[PDB]
């Protein structure tokens, strides 16, 4: 559900200050997230109320879901990725988040 | 690099209550500190156990190792004077472990290492 | 060695740091005593019993960081061991020295009447 | 049966913790579920009320099975795989699992 | 004979905790008995009376057999790999098991 | 948000001489910041009345965006390789931050 | 990664009688306790035997190490106060180990060390 | 802004001598520099004054521009590459400062 | 090849003031120098703390090294009678090294080595 | 895994006469086993030779490792109170190794390991 | 500009002897200094007067140069190699010297 | 060891270096003393306290690099100590030899009656 | 395969004044030799510093070694009686090196390795 | 596998004349044998080199190794009581090795080792 509980349990930190805890949870969390969301071409909502709040705004696209859970531990692969390696070293284009994320992609094509 | 993960065991350090009793010796109760996790470091190959210790007095003790994150070091302060309590899974027995220094790294802030002993139970 | 009669004799100076036969693990940087038992002359009736009173030599050692503050330690020492009820203090101090750890020592023997019960 | 015993037995870990218990049992464990029921095109339930209910709630789509043993074990492989590493990495696709979960693929064409 | 004591013998352990005892026994046996079924493409009974009886009630497909020595040391060999490992480190498809297994295969083609 | 805690934390050292922050954070930050901006091949800026007060002052161009938690963490990835490395060695093009930059890119042509 | 089959020994693990003597010196029979598997692992290179003991009195000890699963480590428990009974194949004159301690590891609860003496046989 | 704290906070090193500290800051800066305004194409000016007197004189080129703090980072990584090593052993044409450097490259072509 | 950048540590290097209080022994005030950058090298491994020193006194030492530049080492004049204090990051405990002698190379003239103690406070 | 063809020496194992004379030292009279074949292992390296041993006394003691086939050591039993003699090729002076232990393998039950002193001729 | 200060600091190596001085600076740099001048196809001179000074004896040729600070770069990483090693090795063309050097080249043709 | 009646008498000739239990860390080329307390003789009252002075049994080294050096050193420290008001020298110089550092030392026992406060 | 280049140090060899002074102590004052070069190898690694010597003495001694040319030693007989002077480059503090014994290599006639001690200044 | 034409060096082995003089001592005389030929093997690396022996007596003494072939060791009879006498090339100073025992090698009967001593002349 992506609370505190599941990101302290999985990065095995306990975040206690004040100054790392808002870190982690407020911009390295986020970066995963919308990263995920930008890769499957849709929104993602955490419960079905945000959907319908953003489907009465107009704001949400189409094709949009809540969550399942293998997107949300390919969310948590990717900020584990995040916190522990910390410069641009180069890396392969498909890690093993994306065969997680993979089939609840859309819009996929030439 | 730390490598989150390989943290696959609960430990439980626990410091001691201060003052003396009526001799002067340290007090044979323990308080609590809190649960962290760490990767434990065995000492593998032969002769790595310690049989005689002075005055010709049996004994058995082997050295481990703890790594843990540098979290855990900043939020109580790990010395000497400290033990460690892990639990073998589906098992009753515990290990006492017995802290006899903290080495801390400069390379990269992110790791710390605690030696411990294993070998007699601590009171 | 009767602890509760000499820890409560020499806890004011030394804010309670009297331990028997070994420092604890940290000790910090202040002066602290080790008390020890060395042996002692008997107090044994032939008939087959032993008085409620027994001799037993103890031993002391200061540990500070500074040599004033052993000096200190161990003159106060003397002076509220010779002037107690039932202590005497025999010889003159030794200074030791530890390298590893940049302390200065102390030790002096104490003959001492305690009750055995 | 994905019970808890199965599960502790599987990873050699004992879970006492409610927290850490918590985790696996409600956010990696039902990750597995997803991936494994969503690489086999079919819906795939634990017991035969459970796939009879949703046959008549009509949720249940073409070729739903009562989930075997093999399925499991897969799914088990990749429980434990979450468990023991939690970084993404440059991992191939077409792992262990899939050679026990092929079988059981039903609409496998081109 | 794919008894407990020869279970036992095999994987060099003793499984006097019932948990552990019955998770070999009842999640990771059956496991690999019907995964090997699975790609022998026929069903396979212990007793020639339990294939007697499949057969009366007519649910034993084409091309049944009683189990050889052969198939059942394929079925602990893949059991022994079941308890070695525990994760989705990814395999070669033809394993050592196959090689065994091969000769009792029936309808290969194209 | 680029603030001197986020750099601190990831970083992972403190600045606390007065001549080592100026350096981070006037020489090494917006090397990384300018850096981001070409690449995208459009102008970020950190929040929504800066972009505002650049529109009215005509010196924003076409297709300009507040900054995503993705392009901060791409930042802070050239950030710490810059810091980790000071000398000029055979590093490949295309590293890790460019994966999490390329979806924002604008102007792709060819 | 315990790889079963190159558990190809058995051993036979059993304790000492509880109780004291008329002297107070430990009982000199031996109960039984049962038979588990396990991997020995010698001291091979020259200097891995030990001659003199004590008082100039001869001898001739070589430490081992035993690899064995975790669960003989549960289902009894093994400490410095047991012997290990093993038997060289197709021979009559069976070895007797001495437990010095047991090495339990917590990067994979699967596998425990015990090491053992072999030297001199124990009464 | 290429001052004498930022060389000093790049090379981790203290210029107290008279020696090392005109032979880093009048040998081997200005090299840097000139290699970097040479591989450029086009002339690079610390402030906008400079700029200004240049292109009155006449002596600036066409193309100018007052250097941003990428082609400064560049710059400090060179002159980095040429404290350290002080032999001709032999490297790669493209070095990582010639990736910071390219995007403000001009005239380029066959 | 010194490879800048690694030097990742901001240290804090002083001597101690002259002349002797009334017993002779050294002064107790420490003066200041001025700070350098190195790069700190630990000792990983079982048994790389000492315990006991001297008459049976508990301790804990283990000892580092610091590599620095060749410039701090001809601008000031570091010898055993030294310290050396560093911070670790987001931390308010600071380690107090203890310089025991310098190691300086001739194969190439721009590093020095800085063997510091780390073990027991200095005064 | 024996490799049968390296064992190119021919060696002559052979015990002692049971019984003591009249002070009841051992017999110096020696009776014969057989011969057997094995590989021999020297100590190459400097300060592989023993010099002084005891009481200022000269000596030069150099020891090797004989692996033997699993059968020599069933055959016969070979311990502590042995000697063993081996003649160097188109040599007239023979070594007389000195057994100190037999070492076996349990990994696989072909081998067995016999630690000789060859320094100083036994009688 | 070459001069003994220069040399020493560059080569981390004091000259007192008058016999080690006379041969770096007086079979080493200046072989040095002829081999980047004769790759140049161009002449080289340290300072103006003394171009002027060539020009009227006529024995400067086409596109003589002042030399600019890359170059004396350059010559020194030649001095250092020379410096360094002292017997002929298979040691390849176009070191990292001649990657500073070359743009100043000026007859480059087929 | 009452520092300051010695450190004061010694100080003249060996510019200061005059040092309780231990040389400094780097003590340099020059002669120096090195002072420690052994033992000495009770001036303890029956009455229940101890006199304001004290005996104490000092021992004393210096360490220079030439053996004439450290000749005239203990031949001064003899002289100075022997013409003292309340010392007395007992027993004859020793010498010893460090062969790591190359310096040569000497040994010799003081009597002394200090004042305890 | 000597590999010139790579001695880039100039040191300075010189010898002590025969005869002894009043006492038969060694003379204080020092003769010349003349100058050579050679390869200094330091002694990397923790715990390469001796800081006690003898009567619980502080010192700080660091053995390194010099790879010389075979010409140095058979134009001189350099041994345990000499001394060593080397400058670290931009410096005015000289280390001095205590010869403490030349090894002499027969694999090639053309290097020679002198092992000082740099520890303490001799005189 | 002896690889002939690595045996560069030209030693010269002599033993020493029997009986004894007055006291009973050795004789200080030596006798000659003749030359054979060996590859020398030194002791590379710092700490090589040993200074002092027993009663405070200055010494450098630095252990080597001669690889010489099967035939010298069964032509004579090298042992413990000899000493060997190899030249530098073009030097006129020559070392004198102490022999202190031979070990001879099984594996393949072409070699021996012989280990010298060459720190102190032998008289």
């Amino acid at each position: 559900a992506l609370t505190l509980a599941m990101v302290q349990r999985h990065l095995q930190a306990d975040l206690i200050e004040d100054d790392e805890r808002s870190y982690v949870m407020e911009q390295l969390l986020p970066a995963a997230r919308e990263s995920a969301e930008m890769f499957l071409n849709r929104n993602i909502y955490s419960t079905s109320e945000e959907l319908a709040a953003a489907v009465a705004a107009g704001t949400a696209g189409q094709y949009p879901l809540v969550t399942p859970r293998a997107v949300e531990q390919a969310i948590l692969l990717m900020l584990g990725d995040f916190y522990r390696d910390r410069e641009a070293t180069g890396k392969p284009v498909s890690t093993s988040a994306h065969n997680l994320l993979y089939p609840y992609r859309v819009k996929v094509g030439v | 690099p730390i490598s989150a993960g390989s943290l696959k065991t609960r430990l439980l350090a626990q410091r001691r209550t201060s003052g003396t009793d009526d001799w002067g010796a340290p007090v044979q109760g323990w308080s609590d500190l809190g649960l962290f996790s760490g990767d434990v470091k065995n000492d593998t190959g032969l002769g790595a156990i310690r049989t005689a210790a002075g005055s010709g007095l049996p004994a058995s003790i082997a050295k481990y190792s703890i790594k843990v994150r540098s979290e855990v070091i900043r939020r109580w302060s790990i010395n000497s004077a400290d033990r460690i309590i892990g639990r073998l899974p589906f098992s009753t027995q515990e290990m006492v472990f017995s802290v006899t220094g903290v080495i801390s790294d400069f390379a990269d802030p992110s790791m710390a290492y605690i030696l411990v002993e294993a070998g007699a139970d601590e009171q | 060695t009767y602890g509760p009669i000499l820890k409560q004799l020499l806890s004011p100076y030394f804010s309670g740091r009297v331990f028997p036969d070994a420092a604890p693990d940290v000790p910090g940087q202040d002066p602290y005593v080790i008390y020890q038992r060395v042996g002692g002359i008997p107090t044994y009736f032939t008939e087959g019993a032993l008085a409620d009173k027994a001799n037993a030599r103890v031993q002391l050692e200061v540990w500070s960081t500074s040599k004033q503050a052993t000096y200190e330690a161990m003159v106060h020492i003397m002076r509220s061991v010779a002037a107690a009820p039932a202590m005497e203090p025999l010889g003159q101090p030794i200074d030791d020295y530890e390298p590893a750890l940049r302390i200065y020592g102390s030790r002096v023997d104490i003959s001492m009447y305690y009750n055995l019960t």
